[PDB]
């Protein structure tokens, strides 16, 4: 829609050396996929532990169609041999080959996968996660959305279907004015305003998803996006939220 | 039964505006069912909700109608 990209996650019980190579797979598919490979620092500021911080970040496009985009196909990887965890894969688009990918990821690399699901207080950091934008500098800085919140309760006879919050740019970054200064504003300021002025505690409700309006949305099982990708940050908290 | 209305409400809205340090922060909620207040009777029951911490307003103290909430008076409309 203003959101064509539906990503899934799954958890890798190795981390994956696609260095080389996909040119088995290449082959398989009769197709070339590009396979694209960076190091990553999440926190960005290089001035953090010259390492650990480091990630990986593996891309795999499938070339294909460009004129319907919920068919547009991406596998994107993020590792870190540093963490007990060290791998996560997530996909979009609805192409057949991915589920062909997949099987083969396993083979060739004799690896159990399983489905990623976000817990409410990891929507919550996803969040924060999303909201930040990298400068040219790989200066990370907050930046603000209209935000808004859906839940989806189960009560008697469906006396209560379905309820929100929402938190306009504006106010979003004014609650985040009262703590003050914080690259995490959903879990330091908003979150805990809402609860302390209605009682709700998001982390504990049937909260089905997370809006940042024009850019993301995050879901239990599943993010969609605006752009035809995620970014580092996001990336590294799935990876986090998955540890032990 | 056991969380009905004498009045079931299907719809209503409310915005919370409070004044900190000097700036105004707005939250707006929304509900949508078959008898919300019964819904939210429940969820508190639950404790999914903290009752301690649950405003008159959003317990339904005038609930019937959605309202703007301007540093602690409601206002319907």
């Amino acid at each position: 829609n203003a959101m064509p990209y539906t990503w899934k996650f799954l958890g890798i019980s190795k981390q994956l050396s696609l260095e080389n190579g996909i040119a088995k797979l290449n082959q398989l598919l009769n197709l070339e996929v590009d396979l694209d490979i960076q190091t990553i620092r999440v926190p960005s500021d290089p001035d953090g532990g010259t390492a650990a911080d480091e990630y990986i970040r593996y891309e795999m496009r499938l070339d294909i169609s460009n004129l319907d985009e919920g068919t547009y196909s991406k596998f994107i990887f993020l590792g870190n041999s540093k963490m007990e965890v060290p791998m996560f894969l997530c996909y979009c688009g609805t192409d057949n080959r991915n589920e062909v990918v997949l099987q083969w990821l396993k083979a060739e690399y004799g690896v159990i996968m399983w489905p990623i699901k976000f817990e409410q207080k990891t929507m919550i950091k996803l969040a924060d996660a999303s909201i930040v934008h990298v400068t040219k500098e790989n200066i990370e800085q907050i930046t603000w959305f209209s935000s808004k919140l859906y839940f989806e309760p189960e009560t008697q006879d469906k006396n209560l279907r379905q309820f929100s919050i929402e938190i306009p740019r504006e106010s979003c970054e004014g609650l985040a004015l009262g703590y003050g200064n914080t690259m995490h504003p959903y879990n330091d300021a908003i979150v805990p305003y809402i609860y302390n002025e209605t009682g709700m505690a998001v982390e504990r409700l049937p909260l089905t998803s997370v809006i940042l309006a024009g850019h993301t949305k995050i879901m239990r099982e599943s993010i969609v996006t605006s752009t035809r990708s995620l970014r580092n940050r996001v990336l590294a908290v799935v990876l986090q939220s998955i540890q032990f | 039964s056991r969380y009905s209305s004498l009045v079931p409400i299907e719809k209503v809205g409310f915005t919370l505006k409070n004044e900190i340090n000097s700036r105004i922060i707005t939250i707006k909620l929304k509900f949508n069912g078959n008898d919300i207040f019964g819904g939210l009777h429940e969820l508190c029951d639950k404790n999914l909700i903290n009752i301690d911490k649950v405003p008159g307003w959003l317990a339904g103290e005038n609930g019937s109608f959605s309202g703007t909430i301007m540093n602690g008076d409601f206002q319907r409309e």
